[PDB]
RNA sequence: GGGCUACACACGUGCUACAAUGGACAGAACAAAGGGCAGCGAAACCGCGAGGUUAAGCCAAUCCCACAAAUCUGUUCUCAGUUCGGAUCGCAGUCUGCAACUCGACUGCGUGAAGCUGGAAUCGCUAGUAAUCGCGGAUCAGCAUGCCGCGGUGAAUACGUUCC
């Protein structure tokens, strides 16, 4: 479990299905199914005996899960280790893609708490 | 049975020229695994720990056996009685046919790993590994178990030091990181 | 940036060809941060001029497409009261 | 691909195995193709 | 320093952006438009004064 | 060259949502007003897209910006952190500009925060008003969730001056 990106669900179409696959999104779903010609099929999960593998083999080719998290994690760290200035931001809890800090930006600072009065 | 005639002609005999022996006939040999389950209760009440015993069953097909605690802990459950975890000593034929599966199958199936134990060797012959997925063991359902528990993996080896313990492993099929 | 390319002031670009042929002088200043970093420029260590004080950088192989000046930050840290 | 063992069911349909993961079947390009590119090999003209 | 500014606009620029709009009537940068190149307040007095037609004020 | 954009946090004011009167896809249909020659730039072609190549016409009730959107008609998902929402970030591109690191905009791909309607408290509005959907302009090299306007769809209630 599964076939192809780990852990695809059940009872769903096969679209969305494989959307949840680390990797693949809606549009390259939409490639993916447009060279299977599926057509849609299957809103449960009964493909084909060997479709649903020429259909693993094409999602083979596209890479892939926890190594594709290696590779935004192998980004990072070649982000941190050159100097930096981005990494940098991407530790201090700053916003990285450059949206001031005065106001919000919650996002990666968290909600509690407060520390300061006056008078 | 397949791995174990594999090494009745294959393993042994190059096994065998690698370096000498003492009295021709002497070469290490696998003795047991010890699968560890561990749970970890949080906090004693699983409240059915038995529930996870039936789950290695799986894993394995030799009867678990838990692991009743031998001394109390201040930091978590529990004084003696009522057992943490369990373990198998699985043997003979069951020996190779569970390694088949673990070499053929078991270990690629992880997603992040390629290959470990460099510095996991006791330097005295004990091979150990970690096993953190169900789904790693193709013989149980992803429906079955849910929630995650943990397991291990402890080969024996008959030899003395690791350099030879360790070169009879390679022979095996056995993934190293390098 | 876009296309036909990243662009230095181009005194920087005859400086280190000049440093790179001979010389081989180290720890240089510069005010022009715009500038990239290039495959020629590799190796040297340049003063960057945040504003207030210079700050020396070494250039390692990773380091191209990164602009110059982006590695020194002229913010000062934090500030903040009452740590931890 | 096919294997003969014994098990509680009488046959075992497996989706994955040795002899088509791609760390035992040598070292195939599978997908990668590791480091490329890196650390460098950025130029257009 | 307005007199500082208007010779620092009235002479030709390093780079053809960096000519910023500014009214002659009064030496003031910022929230002038483009079109007539007058200071909203500059615009303001000459409204009250009157320099174009017509109606003036708050028709449609 | 920086900074005016700081960052542990507080507050004011907007925007987007927390979804089936809905989301997504396909088809079909109705505007007003404003801007345009250092400009608007059709059509044809290239690129998934952004845009680019090239170039007709227009000093404009002629032509261009320009396609209205909600809506309607069907297909599909069937109640959940979801085909809900889009945050954050990565990679690869693109417009403007000597030049997009600080500190620009946009696009493609990928990542898929929080939030399932919000305490005390508080605001607007008596009809084409509130509700909501798109469009244009001033600003302007580039940058408009702000401001100023344009039109579409379009209600509920008003017993009354006890009380604020």
């Amino acid at each position: 479990a599964r076939i192809a990106g780990v852990d695809i669900p059940r009872d769903k179409r096969v679209v969305i299905s494989l959307t949840y696959i680390f990797g693949i999104g809606r549009t390259t779903a939409q490639q993916v199914l447009k060279e299977a010609g599926v057509s849609e099929d299957t809103r449960v999960r009964d493909l084909t005996e060997e479709e649903l593998g020429k259909i693993r083999d094409i999602i083979d080719k596209l890479k892939v899960e926890g190594d594709l998290r290696r590779e935004v994690s192998l980004n990072i760290k070649r982000l941190i280790e050159i100097g930096s200035y981005r990494g940098i931001r991407h530790r201090r809890g700053l916003p990285v893609r450059g949206q001031n800090s005065k106001n919000n930006a919650r996002t990666r600072k968290g909600p509690r708490r407060t520390v300061a009065n006056k008078k | 049975n397949r791995l174990k005639e594999k090494y009745n002609k294959e393993i042994a005999p190059a096994l065998m020229t690698k370096f000498n022996y003492d009295s021709v006939m002497q070469v290490p040999k696998i003795e047991k695994i010890v699968i560890n389950m561990g749970v970890g209760d949080a906090v004693q009440n699983a409240k059915a720990i038995d529930s996870a015993v039936e789950e290695l069953t799986f894993i394995a097909g030799q009867k678990p056996v838990v692991t009743r605690a031998k001394k109390s802990i201040a930091g978590f459950r529990l004084r003696e009685g009522m057992p943490i975890g369990a373990k198998v000593t699985l043997r003979g034929e069951r020996m190779y046919d569970f390694l088949d599966k673990l070499i053929s199958v078991s270990l690629p199936r992880v997603r992040d790993f390629r290959g470990v134990s460099k510095k996991s060797f006791d330097g005295r012959g004990n091979y150990t590994l970690g096993i953190k997925e169900q789904l790693i063991f193709p013989e149980i359902d992803y429906d079955k178990v849910t929630k995650v528990r943990g397991m291990d993996i402890v080969i024996v080896t008959t030899a003395n030091t690791d350099e030879e313990a360790r070169e009879l492993l390679t022979q095996v099929g056995m993934p190293f990181q390098k | 940036s876009l296309k036909k390319g990243p662009f230095v002031d181009g005194h920087l670009m005859t400086k280190i060809e000049k440093l790179n042929e001979t010389d081989k002088k180290q720890v240089v200043k510069t005010w022009s941060r715009r500038s990239t970093i290039f495959p020629q420029f590799i190796g040297h260590t340049i003063a960057v001029y945040d504003g207030r004080k210079h700050v020396p950088v070494f250039i390692s192989e990773d380091m191209v497409g990164h602009k110059l000046g982006e590695f020194a930050p002229t913010r000062t840290y934090k500030g903040h009261a009452s740590d931890d | 691909n096919e294997f003969e063992t014994g098990s509680v069911k009488e046959e075992v349909r497996v989706e994955i195995c040795s002899e088509c993961h791609p760390f035992y079947t040598g070292r195939q390009k599978f997908a990668s193709a590791d480091g490329r590119v890196d650390r460098f090999n950025k130029k257009y003209g | 320093a307005k007199k500082s500014m208007i010779a620092k606009q009235q002479r030709t620029p390093k780079f053809k952006v960096q000519e910023y709009t500014r009214c002659e009537r009064c030496g003031r940068p910022h929230s002038v438009i483009r079109k007539f190149k007058l200071c909203r307040i500059c615009f303001r007095e000459l409204a009250y004064k009157g320099q174009i037609p017509g109606v003036k004020k708050a028709s449609w």
